[PDB]
């Protein structure tokens, strides 16, 4: 209960949301016309995991 | 309150390194081991490399942003551009989904299909796209991306209509770097360096050096009046003590190249050479280069040039020498796939790059580093 | 408010044709004055997207 | 809830000098307007006049 009057308490500020920048890099990720190059463009979108 | 540079430090760095994020959830010692010197590793990573690090309920993240993207660096698993855009779909599809929300795998790939923004359309019908989604699948979940209810997305390779019930995990929300602006005001991604040059303009040479320098297996010199090589001969010394000071690595410099050794790898680290064969007939090959320095002259910059008739020749060469031993994968693989597949494979630990066009090969002067030859039972009683 | 990102904006008149007839001497200054104070400010404010 | 009632309290002193300033937009329009229509009908006098 005290959790749901929280959230009415966050309902009125929270907002926030970045589903936009995914198409742009999606696109990009189309014009790669070699998977090598596609790789450089991950570590471009991500960097490495190691 | 104070704190020291120790083998937690190095050990919560490396760990932090050798995976894309750490998860409180499942991994929870390093996390908090990492959390101990939290105050020495912000400033450190600051000094060193600039990297921010972001530290979470959920997880911790290093976003490690090359100087300069290599093939080898993204996602592996991964091998056609068809599943980077499936990925980014995927993540489309999650910012639409509530945290805790439980979501089919039907409506995923209806979704992706309806949102891929490529004028050629995605099809399920098909092997290929099927097969890229589960490839993306899998790599979701390895981020924790996406839980697991039931179903089996194996099947799906043979079976279209198969379903499976996954559920959106909280880290969803967290993926994304963190990126200023409306990325349309950019126009290529090689405008994303100018945003990680805002923040670096104190010491931006240390910090580009150090950044290549740890990342790559090695730092090969432009040209003979290299900036970055000539800075790296200056402080020299210093770098070698600081590295000794700071991390398992031990530095190594030639007048053509310099990069880090590791002393001691560990099961979770990646290292060269390893398990693969590629790598014993890379070492084979480097022996043989070494072995007719005049021949195979290598240019001012360190490099060794042979045409690609002269390595399917020296590949024929190998096969002659050492190939009795050889894995009977490549013993039983015509020459030119034995090509393609090692000038790949050199390609993604750069020891050489080749030209497209003109089918020149470039030896990096990191290739001469090792050599390797059989034990001598079999150079006798072998390919002798 | 800083979260809302307030701003502002100024609103114009589109300069009326039937100024052109030319009026001058004893209409001149009412023309200029109207141009100067007809600009006026607006705001709009980005409550919760 | 004191975030809210501070972003509050912000709006309610932005709207009302906003609402003053905007009274005193519409005031100013309206009395140069009232001096238009009071020279037009003035000038209708001295038309037929």
């Amino acid at each position: 209960m005290t959790r749901y009057v929280q959230r009415i308490g966050e309902r009125q500020q929270h907002f926030r949301s970045r589903k936009k920048d995914y198409l742009q890099l999606s696109k990009w990720f189309v014009e790669c016309r070699d998977s090598e190059e596609a790789h450089k463009l991950s570590a471009v979108v991500f960097g490495s995991m190691t | 309150q104070t704190q020291l540079f120790d083998e937690k430090a190095i050990q919560g760095m490396d760990i932090l390194f050798h995976h894309y994020w750490i998860l409180r959830a499942e991994q929870p010692e390093w996390y908090q081991l990492i959390r101990e010197r939290e105050k020495v590793l912000r400033r450190y990573l600051d000094e060193k490399f600039g990297l921010r690090l972001i530290v979470h309920q959920h997880f911790i993240k290093l976003e490690k942003i090359p100087v300069e993207p290599e093939g080898w660096m993204g996602i592996q698993d991964f091998q056609e551009p068809m599943d980077y855009a499936i990925f980014c779909c995927a993540l489309a599809f999650l910012e639409g989904k509530a945290v805790d929300e439980q979501f089919l795998l039907s409506e995923l790939c209806q979704e992706i299909q309806a949102d891929y923004p490529g004028d050629f359309p995605l099809d399920w019908t098909l092997y290929t796209h099927r097969k890229s989604l589960i490839r993306a699948v899998k790599v979701l979940m390895e981020f924790q991306l996406i839980r697991t209810i039931d179903g089996d997305i194996g099947r799906f390779d043979q079976n279209e209509e198969q379903e499976v019930l996954y559920e959106a995990s909280t880290y969803s929300r967290y993926f994304m770097r963190t990126y200023p602006d409306d990325f349309s005001s950019y126009q290529h991604w090689s405008e994303l360096l100018k945003e990680d040059w805002k923040l670096n303009q104190e010491d931006e040479r240390r910090k580009r050096v150090y950044r290549k320098l740890f990342f790559s297996p090695g730092l090969h010199r432009l040209d003979q009046q290299d900036p970055d090589f000539l800075y790296i001969r200056n402080y020299r010394n210093r770098l070698a003590e600081d590295i000794e000071k700071h991390s398992e690595y031990k530095l190594h410099v030639y007048k053509n190249t310099a990069f880090l050794s590791i002393a001691e790898p560990r099961q979770y680290q990646q290292v060269f050479p390893n398990s693969k064969a590629s790598t014993d007939i890379i070492l084979q090959l480097s022996k043989y280069i070494h072995g007719e320095p005049e021949r195979f002259k290598a240019n001012e910059n360190g490099e060794i040039l042979m045409t690609e008739g002269e390595f399917e020749q020296v590949v024929d060469d190998l096969r002659q020498q050492f190939g009795t031993g050889w894995a009977k994968y490549f013993r039983d693989m015509s020459t030119k796939g034995i090509r393609t597949e090692l000038l790949r494979a050199m390609k993604d630990w750069m020891m050489a790059e080749v030209d497209s066009e003109t089918s020149l090969i470039r030896i990096k002067s990191l290739t001469g580093v090792m050599t390797g030859e059989y034990p001598s039972d079999f150079q006798t009683g072998g390919t002798e | 408010l800083t979260e809302y990102r307030m701003f502002e904006y100024p609103e114009e008149t589109e300069r009326p044709e039937w100024f052109s007839k030319e009026w001058g001497e004893y209409y001149e200054p009412f023309m200029n004055e109207w141009n100067q104070l007809q600009s006026r400010r607006l705001i709009l404010m980005e409550y919760k997207g | 809830l004191e975030q809210l009632e501070r972003e509050f309290a912000s709006s309610s002193r932005l709207v009302n000098q906003y609402h003053s300033y905007n009274q005193y937009i519409l005031a100013e329009r309206a009395g140069k307007w009232q001096d238009a229509l009071k020279r037009y009908t003035v000038a209708e006098e001295h038309v037929k006049g």
